[PDB]
């Protein structure tokens, strides 16, 4: 009946720090109904080995869950998430920008 | 400031001929969860997620496996029946979600208890403040109001929300001391980001704090910028800590007009934090 | 601990 976009954040635990090994965060909020993907990517390639939280939601009703994997930060390596919605024309793919 | 609360959150949604609906329980002490139940995990057991509750007993384990077993199976009848009420085909995939808990004072005692049921993301039904009345969102709701009513659903709830739900919330405060009582302040900083040679994006961050409620403002010369704000929501760092930021896009050379107050129970005075230029 | 259960809506 009512459908509502994910909106996406993809960040880091720790402040990235090149070589130190850190979380990669890709969090989902706002969406209706409740059956979305959700992929990290490196370099353009899916990461396997990807957690993510038990689905629950906010006093609006709309869906949160956030996916996360261990990773190293290093200048060459390029991160991205990935999310796929009813809402959605095609999968959004939101970088990892290192400022987050 | 020093209150804590105890939610479980249900999600139930059915599968269109392919089998039973996806049921999801969740249950939290302020903003940590600690329990869990998935039907689609292999245990099929209400299972822990914090340390605190792993103490509990084979007993407790399957008492609390026997009743979320069985929200799940009248979450299921409840999809087959609002259909009903919604006028609606057995074709398409439906959703309730339920949230109830309670909170308590720093003391221990009762503040506050609340029930909320929804369907397809829009309010249902919900328990009134008192614990003892139904508001329904609409004339479908106002069915199950009258069954409720009938069955005075309303007492038997009152008497967990206000009595059995304090002393177990009491009680995992009391096992998870170490854990539930820390307050961390958010570690604040400003970053600064030209968007061209005479405009620059001004990001107010707020890192590692706990409990995840917070409020971050952008002032110019001590008006707000609620218009030209920027605000993510809130987030978890997946360490038990939240994370947020604001932004407003400024004129170069301006930087210094505008301030970012942050507001949170950890700190003692509320955080002005100004962008200063060379000296 | 979970509520008890509520009768069917």
């Amino acid at each position: 009946a009512i459908q509502r976009t994910p909106k996406i954040q993809v960040y880091s635990r720790h402040p990235a720090e090149n070589g130190k090994s850190n979380f990669l965060n890709c969090y989902v909020s706002g969406f209706h109904p409740s059956d979305i993907e959700v992929d990290l990517l490196k370099n353009g390639e899916r990461i396997e080995k990807v957690e993510h939280s038990d689905l629950s939601f906010s006093k609006d009703w709309s869906f949160y869950l956030l996916y996360y994997t261990e990773f190293t930060p290093t200048e060459k390596d390029e991160y991205a998430c990935r999310v796929n919605h009813v809402t959605l024309s095609q999968p959004k793919i939101v970088k990892w920008d290192r400022d987050m | 400031s020093g209150s804590h609360s105890m939610r479980y959150f249900f999600t139930s949604v059915s599968r269109p001929g392919r089998g039973e609906p996806r049921f999801i329980a969740v249950g939290y002490v302020d903003d940590t969860q600690f329990v869990r139940f998935d039907s689609d995990a292999a245990s099929q057991r209400m299972e822990p997620r914090a340390p605190w509750i792993e103490q509990e007993g084979p007993e407790y384990w399957d008492q609390e496996t026997r009743n979320v077993k069985a929200q799940s199976q009248t979450d299921r009848v409840d999809l087959g029946t609002l259909r009903g009420y919604y006028n609606q085909s057995e074709a398409g995939s439906h959703t309730i979600q339920i949230m109830y808990g309670c909170d308590v004072g720093s003391d221990g005692r009762f503040l506050r208890g609340y029930r909320q049921d929804a369907y397809d993301g829009k309010d249902y039904i919900a328990l009134n403040e008192d614990l003892r009345s139904w508001t329904a969102a609409d004339m479908a709701a106002q069915i199950t109001k009258r069954k409720w009513e009938a069955a005075h659903e309303a007492e038997q709830l009152r008497a967990y929300l206000d009595g059995t739900c304090v002393e177990w919330l009491r009680r995992y405060l009391e096992n998870g001391k170490e854990t539930l009582q820390r307050t961390d302040p958010p570690k604040t900083h400003m970053t600064h980001h030209p968007i061209s040679d005479h405009e620059a994006t001004l990001r107010c961050w707020a890192l590692g704090f706990y409990p995840a409620e917070i409020t971050l403002t952008w002032q110019r010369d001590g008006e707000d910028q609620t218009q030209d704000t920027e605000l993510v929501e809130t987030r978890p760092a997946g360490d038990g800590t939240f994370q947020k930021w604001a932004a407003v896009v400024v004129p170069s050379g301006e930087e210094q007009r505008y301030t970012c107050h942050v507001q949170h129970e950890g700190l003692p005075k509320p955080l002005t934090l100004r962008w200063e230029l060379s000296s | 601990t979970t509520a008890p259960f509520l009768s069917g809506k």
